[PDB]
């Protein structure tokens, strides 16, 4: 089962071809593989099966790692299963991240360059494995294709930042192993940087899970639909940026003559710098009163008033005029999207499924680290193609014949016939 | 350069003689065709069974032009008639009679299509009747999940064929005409089939649309038969027919079970139900709104009186009054409202109870509330008993009833556990966090929320709030789906922020006013613990989280900046992106929902009305203190069904004739008709 | 009981014989009709000119059935032929020729309709041509608002007729086919007529829709003729034709004047313009995305030099380079961008100045900004002069340019004034509220905002941003209307609130930190004054107004409650209602605008491209230091137009024949064709 | 005036129907019958 054409279809973005029932049927058969009854089992039984497979994902993986021929080793082959096993692996990883702080790093609050707790070490393995997977994938498939789909693109940064985090940790453990109070640490102390980067990666890791939505028939369409509209936001972004800076400049010009929006008592310092002016206006966007109207100067009434007008106008333009527009755009956008959601979702899910169809990737990340006839084929293809072509022609013939409505031309043609017959007879009979 | 164009799908070409023969058939020159046939016999220069490049042989070309004369001529001579019956059925000609009467690869029909199936797929009552007259059979479609039969478990041989074959049988079984002609209870079968098709749509994901289309077809058929009723006698005979007491609106009930919404909403059906609902108030429709209002008010006020009379002597005139459904509804609504008023009094100095008596004695108000609570629970028990867990569970509101009742029970239990083990009266501030009394009060309040929200159910009754309620409920589903997406967003950022600030957590003691958390005058440690993080991000959606919650005490610029960026991104994604998308999504949904609100609302209202039509009913406070006949009934039903089916067939034809453009093929036939007439006349006159 | 039904407005009835006569005409029985006529001539028993219940006579029945044989028969017997031509023209048949050749009370046509007018309304080129061949004239409609002519003062009598008659005339003059056959320059005629019709749509409030429709008909006609161009030589001959230099895209300019957006956006037209725009950049668009960026950036950086070269040696390689439209755009944009960058440098206050010096000497950056300012001014001056005030006034951005520039002027004036006077230095605090320096700074800031927001215009040059910019503009009009309503509400609540709290105003000194207003740490005296009340209500829209501001210190409970209630009602009306309604309205428009987004954007883009296509152009900083020919041109234009018209007429006909369904009239015609045919044959065979 | 307005109205409606109503299947059937009936008649006379 090379599934060459199927793959070329996805390459050439043949969404309709991929969403045609005949193709969907073929796919499902392959996806569930021998686990066909799965389709028939009642929701309850299916739910149970899925959970069971996932829980023992390491065990099943091990079986394949040891006796791929074993019935269990075979279980991982079923594309559907691999998905479950690989999905569980990721979830366990996310768990490790969660238990990293909630239930660890309890006495290293003030230890600069802290040691590498086992959690860190384990996580390391997973990160490595996930990286390797990307490489292998990028290798086999290619580059642009790999970069095209998001789960991969996020997988790059995520893995990157994760890599940096652990690196800096090693450097810190060496250079700075002090045990001073956290407060006394320099703002850019390696440990501080690592923790910040690690945290951000954690956000990215979870966001990645969005891909799984495609599989669900309920939330999958919506997930895809949202992504579609996520493009039209870009347009709005450009417009807003211009507005943000336009007003930023003016505010700074009128005000440049503990500190910032982020303090209990918001200071006019919000406008003193430029970046601050940007932040300050940024929070106004949300229209939930994140920044007070204290644009007043310490004292300059006029100067303070004009400032109020400037900020007020910004709010009216952005919070009201621009936003409502955004909604309008989204509304129109979704309408059209709603029309083809099925096709789009199907194509997406298929692209996802095929990834598992391959035999190249079988082992979840943590384990993954552990490493002529042609004439006949063509002949048959031609036979089948001949049939499909004939069927197509006949079918189209019938469809048109039974749908295409008569036209004035046809009427006129008929009337001509009646006339010609009329005349002919009239002449033949004087 | 140039791109060469060569024919690769090589195909043999028809001899000039052959080609000519085919052309004559298309023009209807019986003579020329006749001559050609005769000559070919003697001379053998043209295969009478030749075919156009488009696969149109002579018999087929004749059938499409519907020239039965030429058809007979061709058939008389030995012309292959393979699959011709099928073409004559697809085209829906009644020249099928001729082919059936004669009886002596690259097919446009799959190997599974049998004449009866194709006729059914076409829905030609006549053509179908012909075939059915001769013994005909459509294979049984093994039930869903019939994998047990190795027969179906051998789908491995050819799945696509199996699936397609299955759809073809159902596409046939679900034809309104075949169900009219072959089924004993056309209405019941359509109900059942509709359901099965629905279920299959789910199991067979591919072909989902197809199965769903078929189900709607079955649902429409049943409604249409109902619409063909011309007297109330017929409507009763139909709606009160029990397959196997009677006179219980049995089929109306089965229709509600199978979600046959349209059937239930049919005008006539609604009218009958209304008469039963408003019994005791004839002309209630004509009653002035004010008058109505007055009547309702009085009855509700006297609800206790009516409730008792029944208990004492159901036979009593008064006893009789509460039995009427509309009354039951009004009485039962008043009881609930009274209950809710009791709940309101509980929060007042109506009884002015002390607030330091741990394990206090139940107040009078609480005492009075108890009976009702008991009635509500008892009602639920009966509901479960009288309806089975399935029905009870199915109902969404039974879920809320359960929750409300369960809380109103834990409240009682905790109250008791507190009367005992707590005879003192220590200061409220001294009471521990989980003092039973405190927990009890909490549960009671939560339930008071649920109880007052149950009133939304009553809206289904009004003609204005009802449809609105239904539409909103549908939209709620959409919102639920969005929340799932959002949730992942929340979780992501929650973990990130917690992972960044968990180091900088501080003891509540350190905090001002010994308060630690987002719900403190000075919001502090909002991201220190995960749970706080989730809550904090949740509140930030409502702009109740201050921005000074992102600054670490030690003032580490880098960390604070990363945090602020993370918080800001969350706010953009949630408030500016997801929120706005939800709005657009919802806009679309409402447009669609609005269209079917009526059928959705009426179905809902009918279920409500039906609930009261039943006999077992008393308000919650006072809630806890022949073969012969069958045959005749069935005969009457069959009589009505015969009439309805007849009326339906005729109406559908009329609609098809009065609402269908003249396709091109139709024109072609007319042209061929003139052509044939011409040739004939020319010959006779020449 | 029973309602008797009678014919109230009775009309004469047809005798049996007369009924038969008309019946024959509907069946096409020439023989019977002929006989009836002949007998009537003898026994005078039938009024040849009788009328059906629908008022149709024999000739009218024949015309509708299109039986010219019978028509001739009737005409030969001299039947009243009144208005028959009009009926024939409406049926669009060659019976018109017969009636015209046959030359010498109730009507479906108003008394004003004339044969040519109706033909025009029908848009049948052939029938129109036939009528025009014979002298025919359509009255010239008086100019919009021509009261001088007492003839227009006829409106006093039967204005209805006056209005209808006028619309009928225009409905005819606006027929694509008439314009094609009669007008010398079909394109220009359409352009002009489409505009006049638009103006009329406004003046004639009623019948607006009709005039607007007719206008669109004209606009589309022009685009359609252009679409029938096949070679560039033609397209150039058409778009560069000057009615009367040439090679100046004169017609395209006229189109832009008459807002013929579809014409200006036609694909082929847009293609030509592009070639002119990207002169020197073969396949600039084709150039890899990055490549484009590279080239643009490089050219931009070199803008001063290129500009300098043109200044030095207009006739040099470099001097010529700037003349290219795309280069001008690149340069003129880079210049503006640098201007904005200079303004940014002020923000960072790279050149810091003491805050105490009154009227300081203009800072270094200022001087640098001064030239651009002057250049922009002179630019606008040139535009105004060159284009005339009307055109300049028309441009909306011109308003922004005017405002931006004016602010820059004042800023300078004040800067200057503050220098001569206030020459000394004092602590800023001492400075009076309206110190010149202070006011100047504010004006400068506002101007900077305006200047940067002028970049929005550049979005029209982008394929992605442009359409959005255009849509936004369209919506802005509606937003303005909504704002008026909001303002009224604001004023109302402002007046009310101020009316209640003005009794409780307090002194700034009294107020903590001597701060009075809604912009102080603890908001105070929010509703004390109308000016403040207005501000407070505005900021409330954004949630920046705290609720404690609704309480009076003396603590008069009632007043405070009314005050809070008024504030609350305002919030609901403004945020919950009006704001939300704006969303709905904007969604409605965005939907519509989206339908014509591209044409709008492209029309806009062309206008921009055209501006640069001209020759008077240098960046703002360096901005301030034979009849024979016409005959030939016209001949060519006429030839091209002839061909375009020819191919257009044909296309329209072909479309109709292949893209139109068969209406009932068609059935009736066929039925008649067979009927008359039958009768004839039967007679011959009999 | 009413007499005139009704006459004008009725006529307009008929025109609208004729020009804005498609040919239905029943129409096809009638046309077919007309041809068929004519055929039989002619064939009988000529036969
Ligand atoms: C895309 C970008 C282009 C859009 C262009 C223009 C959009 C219109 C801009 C109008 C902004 C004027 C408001 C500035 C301002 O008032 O400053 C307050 C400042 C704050 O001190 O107050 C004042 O200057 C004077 C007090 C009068 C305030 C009332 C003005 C109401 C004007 C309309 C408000 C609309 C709110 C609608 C909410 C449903
Ligand atoms: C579904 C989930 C997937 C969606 C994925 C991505 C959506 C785009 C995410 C972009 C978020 C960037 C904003 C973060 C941030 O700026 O932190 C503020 C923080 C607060 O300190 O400020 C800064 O970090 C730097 C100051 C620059 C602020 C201006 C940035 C503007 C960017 C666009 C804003 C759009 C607002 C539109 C409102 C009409
Ligand atoms: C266009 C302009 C015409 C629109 C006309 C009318 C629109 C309806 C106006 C109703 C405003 C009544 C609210 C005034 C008020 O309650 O003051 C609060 C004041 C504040 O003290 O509180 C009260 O007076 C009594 C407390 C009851 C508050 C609950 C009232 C709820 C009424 C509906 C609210 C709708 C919110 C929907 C949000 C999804
Ligand atoms: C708006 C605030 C004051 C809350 C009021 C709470 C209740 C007093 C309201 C809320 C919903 C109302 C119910 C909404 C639906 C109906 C249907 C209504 O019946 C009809 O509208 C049509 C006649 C019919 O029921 O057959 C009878 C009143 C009732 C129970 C209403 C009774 C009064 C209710 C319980
Ligand atoms: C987003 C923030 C950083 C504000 C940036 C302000 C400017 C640097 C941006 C805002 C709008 C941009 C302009 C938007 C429109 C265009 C059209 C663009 O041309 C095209 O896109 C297609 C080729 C063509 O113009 O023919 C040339 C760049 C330009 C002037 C852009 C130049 C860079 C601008 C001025
Ligand atoms: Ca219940
Ligand atoms: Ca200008």
């Amino acid at each position: 089962m090379n599934l060459s054409r199927l793959k070329l279809a996805i390459k050439y973005n043949q969404k309709e071809f991929v969403s045609q029932s005949n193709c969907q049927q073929f796919l499902n058969t392959v996806w569930f593989g021998q686990m066909s009854g799965y389709r028939r089992k009642p929701t309850c039984k299916k739910i149970m099966t899925v959970l069971t497979v996932g829980i023992f994902w390491p065990v099943l993986s091990l079986c394949y790692l040891i006796a791929p021929k074993s019935q269990f080793g075979r279980i991982i082959h079923t594309p559907f299963m691999k998905f479950i096993i690989h999905g569980a692996s990721y979830f366990t990883f996310l768990l490790l991240l969660n238990l990293y702080s909630l239930v660890y790093n309890e006495d290293k609050k003030n230890t600069m360059g802290p040691a590498l707790e086992r959690i860190d070490y384990l996580l390391i393995l997973w990160i490595i494995g996930m990286i390797w997977s990307d490489i292998k994938r990028l290798w086999y498939e290619g580059l642009e294709d790999f970069l095209e789909e998001s789960r991969n693109q996020l997988s790059f940064v995520m893995n990157s930042l994760y890599l940096a985090t652990f690196a800096l940790k090693v450097v810190a453990h060496n250079k700075f192993h002090d045990f001073a109070d956290r407060k006394d640490w320099d703002a850019f102390h390696p440990t501080l940087v690592a923790e910040g980067l690690f945290a951000f990666a954690n956000v990215l890791s979870y966001l990645r899970l969005f891909f799984m939505y495609t599989t669900s028939s309920i939330l999958g369409p919506l997930q895809i639909s949202m992504g579609q509209m996520l493009q039209d936001f870009g347009k709005f972004l450009g417009m807003f940026l211009l507005v943000l800076f336009s007003f930023t400049i003016g505010l700074t010009q009128l005000y440049d003559k503990c500190v910032g929006i982020f303090c209990e008592q918001q200071s006019n310092d919000t406008f003193h710098s430029f970046i601050g002016t940007c932040f300050a206006l940024f929070w106004y966007i949300f229209s939930l009163a994140h920044v007070a109207i204290f644009v007043t100067r310490f004292s300059e009434e006029l100067q303070s008033f004009v400032g109020a007008v400037i900020v007020g106008t910004y709010n009216v333009v952005v919070v009201i005029v621009l936003t409502k527009l955004l909604v309008a755009m989204l509304h129109k956008s979704f309408q059209l999207i709603a029309n083809h959601e099925d096709k789009e979702w199907k194509f997406a899910r298929a692209k996802l499924w095929l990834s598992y169809f391959d035999d190249k990737c079988t082992l979840p990340p943590p384990f993954n680290i552990i490493p002529n006839l042609k004439q006949k084929r063509d002949e048959n293809y031609q036979k089948v193609m001949c049939c499909l072509v004939h069927r197509y022609l006949t079918s189209m013939r019938q469809k048109m014949q039974s749908t295409d409505q008569a036209t004035v031309e046809n009427l006129n043609e008929l009337r001509q016939d009646l006339s010609k017959f009329r005349n002919e007879i009239r002449d033949l009979l004087g | 350069d140039r791109i060469p164009l060569q024919i690769v799908r090589a195909e043999t070409e028809l001899s000039a003689e052959e080609k000519a023969f085919l052309s004559a058939v298309e023009k209807g020159d019986y003579a020329t065709v006749k001559q050609a046939l005769q000559e070919a016999e003697i001379y053998y220069n043209v295969n009478i069974n030749c075919m156009d490049p488009l696969g149109r042989s002579a018999l087929l070309i004749a059938i499409e032009n519907e020239n039965l004369e030429i058809m007979e001529l061709l058939l008389n001579h030995s012309v292959y008639v393979g699959d011709a019956l099928l073409y004559a059925i697809r085209k829906e000609v009644v020249g099928a009679v001729e082919l059936l009467l004669s009886y002596r690869q690259f097919s446009e029909f799959t190997p599974d299509i049998t004449p009866i199936m194709l006729a059914a797929h076409t829905n030609n009552y006549e053509i179908i009747k012909l075939l059915v007259q001769k013994r005909v059979t459509i294979p049984r479609p093994h039930q869903i999940r019939c994998n047990c039969v190795e027969c179906v478990s051998s789908s491995e041989v050819d799945s696509l064929r199996h699936s397609r074959s299955r759809l073809n049988i159902y596409k046939a079984l679900a034809s309104p005409s075949l169900i009219a002609l072959s089924s004993e209870d056309p209405i019941l079968t359509a109900f059942r089939l509709g359901w099965e098709l629905k279920e299959l749509s789910k199991v067979e994901n591919e072909f989902k649309a197809e199965y769903e289309e078929l189900s709607q077809q079955c649902k429409l058929f049943a409604k249409d038969l109902l619409d063909q009723a011309r007297s109330s006698r017929e409507l009763e005979i139909i709606l009160n027919h029990r397959d196997d007491k009677y006179h219980d609106l049995a089929k109306l009930k089965v229709a509600i079970k199978y979600h046959q919404k349209e059937f239930v909403a049919q005008p006539n059906c609604q009218q009958l139900l209304a008469t039963l609902w408003y019994d005791g108030f004839p002309g209630w429709r004509r009653k002035h709104w004010v008058v109505k209002l007055l009547t309702c008010m009085t009855i509700g006020f006297l609800f206790p009186m009516l409730s008792i009379a029944y208990l004492i002597s159901p036979r009593s005139n008064l006893g009789l009054f509460i039995k009427k459904p509309f009354i039951k509804f009004i009485c039962h609504t008043a009881s609930y409202l009274t209950f809710l008023f009791m709940l309101l009094l509980a929060s007042q100095h109506i009884v002015r109870t002390d607030l330091h008596v741990q394990g206090p004695p139940p107040t009078v108000v609480e005492w009075m509330i108890l009976p009702w609570v008991l009635g509500f629970i008892w009602g639920e028990i009966k509901e479960m008993w009288d309806g089975g867990f399935t029905e009870y569970i199915h109902d969404w509101w039974n879920l809320m009833d359960f929750a409300m009742n369960s809380l109103y029970l834990a409240t009682i239990s905790l109250k008791i556990v507190a009367y005992v083990k707590y005879n003192g009266s220590r200061p409220r501030e001294e009471w521990e966090m989980w003092h039973p009394t405190l927990i009890a009060e909490a549960l009671f309040a939560i339930s008071n929320i649920l109880s007052s929200l149950r009133l939304i159910s009553l809206f289904t009754a009004n003609s204005h709030l009802g449809p609105l309620q239904i539409s909103l409920g549908r939209m709620l589903l959409d919102i639920l789906k969005f929340l799932f997406i959002y949730c992942l967003v929340l979780l992501a950022f929650a973990n990130g922020l917690n992972q960044l600030y968990f180091y900088y957590e501080t003891r509540a003691i350190d905090e001002p006013n010994n308060c630690k958390g987002i719900r403190c005058e000075k919001q502090n440690n909002a991201f220190s613990t995960l749970f706080e993080t989730l809550q904090s991000l949740f509140w930030s959606v409502f702009g109740l989280l201050n921005l000074y919650v992102t600054n670490v005490k030690a003032r580490h610029e880098f960390t604070e900046f990363v945090g602020a960026t993370m918080f800001g991104t969350y706010n953009v994604i949630s408030l500016v992106v997801l929120l706005n998308m939800l709005i657009a999504m919802m806009n679309n949904s409402y447009q669609l929902i609005a269209d079917h609100a009526d059928i959705e609302w009426k179905f809902a209202r009918t279920k409500l009305w039906m609930s009261y039509f039943d006999e077992g009913g008393t308000l919650p406070p006072p809630f806890n203190i022949r073969h012969a006949d069958s045959l005749i009934q069935n005969q009457h039903y069959q009589e009505v069904i015969r009439n309805l089916v007849k009326r339906y067939v005729a109406a559908m034809i009329r609609n098809s004739k009065t609402n269908e453009g003249l396709t091109e093929e139709n024109f072609k036939e007319l042209k061929q008709d003139i052509s044939s007439f011409r040739y004939e006349v020319l010959d006779l006159l020449g």
